[PDB]
């Protein structure tokens, strides 16, 4: 039973960059009717798979041709000339020579691109939420790059949540949940800031 | 719309995937897993014209899979769930006779998340993120995931739906925000409690 390995699980890139990825089968999946059953998948968030590469080579109908895949053997490439926005994602190869048949581990693209500030909103808890006994103050921070940002309220009760990267932007959001109880019922740092801004 | 169940550890989870009589002719079914954040995982297929079946070695002992012809529905039944077994499962489909089509993946929206948890079911509270941002915050449901829309699916630039994060009480929550400068609502569901909401964000 043949193990992908695929390589790397993730790299970081900006717009412009060739990426080179690879699978290496464990044996020779050249089929003895001559044929390679390879194919080439990507993963945007949250979607489904779809083709982009089969056979190691064909570039699937509709898919820019800035993707090609080759290989021979035990040794394969998905190449994307030159990357875009939209290109973050995760790529998988899949091989179906033999059962048991086999996903490559998957590579996680990131995109670097220009620091973003972030602009920041916050807000006080719901007119219904209070009734519950519960308050839930949340502040934004929103379409800014890097991902790592400092948000003070407080400690030990607030939790955060960040969005995948924009498929056309590269930047992220994020949230930070401050809750009490009722009641009872926010300052960042970014290096996009010259200076920590409070909301 | 795909699926969603919790199933407590020990326990078993079977799940269907309807198709086509041309897909039960010209195509190998088989079943994937994915689990959250992770990688695709091939779990055993069957030809539905042969009733053959082949499957990963990992599953060898705890998964079935079988094919009903007259409704061309395809079935795979795990056994022995495991905290390790939450994923989404999902059927897919290759040629027997032709190449790679690209329509794999045509039944992904059709899995089911499965969430192995000892934790029950919870619908949630939808509260309005007054305001520039505006938005929803989606609190105290279990299990995952809930789905969020605005204007029913008019809305769409702007939106950002964040990832679920568990709170400290084991149960989910998660916000919904939208940049405007027209009237705006949160459409919420969740499966799992038969919750499907619409908040006006005023």
């Amino acid at each position: 039973d043949i193990q992908m390995t695929q390589s790397p699980s993730s790299l970081s890139a900006s717009v412009g960059d060739r990426v080179t990825i690879t699978c290496r089968s464990s044996q020779n999946i050249v089929h003895s009717n001559g044929n390679t059953y390879l194919d080439w998948y990507q993963q945007t968030p949250g979607k489904a798979p779809k083709l982009l590469i089969y056979k190691v080579s064909n570039r699937f109908s509709g898919v820019p041709s800035r993707f090609s895949g080759s290989g021979s053997g035990t040794d394969f490439t998905f190449t994307i000339s030159s990357l875009q926005p939209e290109d973050i994602a995760t790529y998988y190869c899949f091989q179906y020579s033999h059962v048991p048949w086999t996903f490559g581990q998957g590579t996680k693209l990131q995109i670097t691109r220009e620091v973003a500030a972030p602009s920041v909103f916050i807000f006080p808890p719901s007119d219904e939420q209070l009734k519950s006994g519960t308050a839930s103050v949340v502040c934004l921070l929103n379409n800014f790059y890097p991902r790592e940002a400092k948000v003070q309220w407080q400690s030990g009760n607030s939790q955060e949540s960040v969005t995948e990267q924009d498929s056309k932007d590269s930047t992220y959001s994020l949230s930070s949940t401050l809750t009490l109880s009722k009641a009872d019922y926010c300052e960042v740092t970014h290096q996009g800031l010259s200076s920590p801004v409070t909301k | 719309q795909s699926g969603a169940e919790v199933k407590k550890p020990g326990s078993s989870v079977k799940v269907s995937c309807k198709a086509s009589g041309y897909t039960f002719t010209n195509y190998y079914i088989y079943w994937v897993r994915q689990a959250p954040g992770q990688g695709l995982e091939w779990i055993g297929g069957i030809n539905p014209t042969s009733g053959g079946s082949n499957f990963n070695e990992k599953f060898k002992t705890r998964v079935t899979i079988t094919a009903d012809e007259s409704s061309t529905t395809a079935y795979m039944e795990l056994s022995s769930l495991r905290s390790e077994d939450t994923a989404f499962y999902f059927c897919t489909r290759q040629g027997l006779w032709f190449d790679s089509d690209g329509r794999g993946f045509d039944f992904w929206g059709q899995g089911t998340t499965v969430t192995v948890s000892s934790a029950s079911t919870k619908g949630p509270s939808v509260f309005p993120l007054a305001p520039a941002a505006l938005g929803c915050l989606v609190k105290d449901y279990f299990p995952e995931p809930v789905t969020v829309s605005w204007n029913s699916g008019a809305l769409t630039s702007g939106v950002h739906t964040f990832p679920a994060v568990l709170q400290s009480s084991g149960l989910y929550s998660l916000s919904s925000v939208v940049t405007v400068p027209q009237t705006y609502i949160c459409n919420v569901n969740h499966k799992p409690s038969n919750t499907k909401v619409d908040k006006k964000v005023p």
